[PDB]
């Protein structure tokens, strides 16, 4: 309460989310059926090593 | 009502007078390789009416001691009509086949012909040399023949060890010439594989052996042809790249 630049950072230094969850994958992934699509702007074959 | 028959497929007919029935080999009708059996990823293509039509090969004199002929499938259309092409342009194959072999003769000629089909019909180089390294082995023509098919040369075992009188166990069907005309054979892909090569592996070959030789009286027609016509049914192709022959 007196200064508090030393508990905004206390209460905020918790464990922070790092997202990364995996999944039970009991075999190799199937594909799914694909048509052709002529689009623009969406291009997945460029990419950026 | 039961000798007469009509088959069509694609742009073709075919009629018979006197074929008394359709052998379903091994009692499974030609499918398409289901997803759960697939293990090439890209799309197949399936034409369905450029490649699964009747294609007439040459006709074969049957000689009053004459031998038997072999064919190799899908080895004959393989430079004959889109199916050829589709078999030269695409590395994975699957197909089933309709076979229909004709061999008319008057009722004063006799004689029978045994009509099967031998699922991987590895042919077997005629030798004794016992080492691997000299051994007589069949050359490519010989185990390939093409569209013109080849001929037997001692029909008894099969040119492959095993005896012919067992070989009633495969898919086949009689040409008597007191009774029927034409025999026909409704035979599925049969391969421990979805996909194969068709330029490279044979899938089957159709047999064809004079057990009872033809015999006539003076007088009769000599020249007694066979005929036999296939039809590739739910055939599938996958794989494109440039043409290659084999």
């Amino acid at each position: 309460d007196p200064v508090e630049d030393i508990i905004h950072d206390a209460l905020s230094s918790t464990v922070r989310r790092a997202i990364t969850s995996g999944q039970d994958v009991n075999t190799a992934a199937g594909t799914a059926p694909s048509s052709h699509r002529l689009e623009t702007g969406r291009v997945p074959a460029l990419q950026a090593a | 009502s039961d000798r007469v028959a009509q088959l069509t497929v694609g742009n073709s007919s075919i009629t018979t007078q006197e074929a008394a029935n359709i052998v379903l080999a091994y009692g499974e009708w030609p499918e398409y390789c289901p997803d759960t059996d697939a293990t090439a990823v890209d799309k197949p293509t399936r034409p369905d009416v450029s490649v699964n039509r009747f294609y007439t090969l040459d006709s074969k004199m049957w000689q009053e001691n004459s031998t038997g002929w072999y064919w190799k499938f899908p080895d004959v259309l393989n430079k004959t009509g889109v199916f050829g092409q589709n078999a030269q342009f695409h590395y994975l194959y699957r197909s089933g086949f309709c076979l229909h072999v004709q061999c008319n003769a008057s009722k004063f000629h006799q004689g029978a012909l045994l009509v099967a089909v031998i699922p991987e019909f590895v042919l077997a180089g005629r030798g004794s040399n016992t080492k691997p390294n000299e051994a007589p082995h069949p050359g490519f023509n010989t185990t390939f023949p093409g569209t013109a098919g080849a001929s037997f040369n001692d029909p008894y075992v099969l040119d492959s060890g095993v005896p012919l009188s067992q070989s009633l166990i495969y898919p086949h069907q009689w040409i008597n010439l007191r009774t029927n005309n034409c025999a026909t054979i409704i035979v599925p892909y049969i391969n421990a594989v979805p996909f194969d090569s068709a330029i490279n592996h044979s899938n089957f070959g159709l047999i064809v052996v004079p057990v009872s030789p033809l015999k006539y009286s003076s007088g009769a027609t000599t020249a007694i042809p066979i005929t036999v016509t296939i039809a590739p049914l739910n055939s599938e192709f996958g794989g494109l790249r440039q043409a290659v022959s084999q």
